C-alpha cells in the first residue's frame, strides 16, 4: 500500500495552504510520492510520502526538532510508524 | 485522470512499455499506451509525480541519439505565493 | 524459455508490474507474472540479460526494510576455459 | 537495435562459444547480446546494454583490436 519508513504526519500547516503548497516545502528535500492537506484554528493537517526512504531521510536530515521551519511557518512532522 | 497522465516520446524505437517504465524510475507507473514506435501516454500515480517527472525527463539526453520530451497539462497551482 | 526466466522477491508489498521493471532496470523485460505479494516471474530478453540481472540484484538491498533475492536456472557455460 | 551500441566481431577463436563471447564483452560493461557464428576464427555479433556501456568498449580498444592473452579480436562498429 505505501512504502515503509518514507511517509510524514504534518501538523500547524497554515490554513490557507493546499496541497501544491506543502509539496512545494518537501520537494526542495527530495522526490514526493503523495501529499495531501485536510482542512478551529489557523492551521491544518496534512500527509506527505517521499517517493523512497532515502529521500524522508533526507527530510529528516533537515528538520529541527521535529520542525520545518520556513519563513512564515512551522511545520511539525513525525514519521507513520509502521 | 487527466491530471495523472503525460505524454512521452523519442526514445528508442525498440522499447516495449516495460522499457518506457523504466525511463520513468523511481516514479510510479500505472498504464502506457504506445502511440507510435517512439510515443506514448503514460498514467502516473498522481499530479505530483507527473509534474516532477515532466521537469525531470522534458529535454532529457539518453544518448547522442535520443532526447526526451515529456509533456502534460500540470500545472503548479499553490493558493498562496510560494516564499 | 526456460533460460530467459527468473525469479525476484522482497521488493516492497506495494509494487506493481511497472514497479517491479524499474527495479529491473536497464535489462529488458517482455513479461512479468507476478506470483505473491513480494514475488514475482520475470522474463528477460535472454540468458545473458538473466545471468547479470542476476548478479546485479541477489542481495541488494533497496533500502533498510527490502532486500532482493533473485535467481534464474541459467549457466555461464564458457566452451573453453576463462583466461 | 539500439544505434552505436553494436558490434561486428572478426577472428574469434574457432572454439569459443556465445558465453565466451560474453565474458569478453562483459568486462568492459552490461551485454544486450551476443552471438557467434562459426580453419581457425568465426564472426560474431555483440549488443551492449546501453551507448555509454559501447563507448566503455571504444575506449579500450587498440584499432579495432580487442586484445586478450590467447586471443586478438577485430571490432568494428555496426551501422545502420
Amino acid at each position: 500500500y505505501y512504502l515503509k519508513d518514507a511517509g510524514f504526519h504534518i501538523r500547524n500547516i497554515p490554513k490557507a495552504w493546499n496541497d501544491w503548497n506543502l509539496f512545494h516545502v518537501f520537494q526542495n528535500f527530495g522526490k514526493v510520492s503523495y501529499c495531501r492537506v485536510v482542512g478551529d484554528g489557523q492551521v491544518q493537517l496534512g500527509f506527505v510520502n517521499m517517493m523512497s526512504v532515502a529521500d524522508a531521510d533526507e527530510v529528516r536530515k533537515n528538520m529541527n526538532d521535529g520542525n520545518l521551519i520556513g519563513e512564515n511557518f512551522t511545520l511539525k512532522v513525525t514519521d507513520h510508524k509502521n | 485522470m487527466q491530471e495523472n497522465m503525460l505524454k512521452i516520446s523519442g526514445y528508442p524505437g525498440m522499447l516495449n512499455t516495460f522499457g518506457i517504465a523504466q525511463l520513468l524510475t523511481p516514479y510510479r507507473v500505472n498504464g502506457i499506451t504506445m502511440t507510435g514506435a517512439q510515443s506514448a501516454v503514460v498514467a502516473l500515480e498522481n499530479k505530483f509525480q507527473v509534474y516532477q517527472a515532466v521537469q525531470d525527463f522534458n529535454g532529457k539526453k539518453l544518448d547522442r541519439n535520443h532526447k526526451l520530451q515529456v509533456s502534460s497539462l500540470v500545472v503548479s497551482s499553490p493558493a498562496v505565493p510560494l516564499e
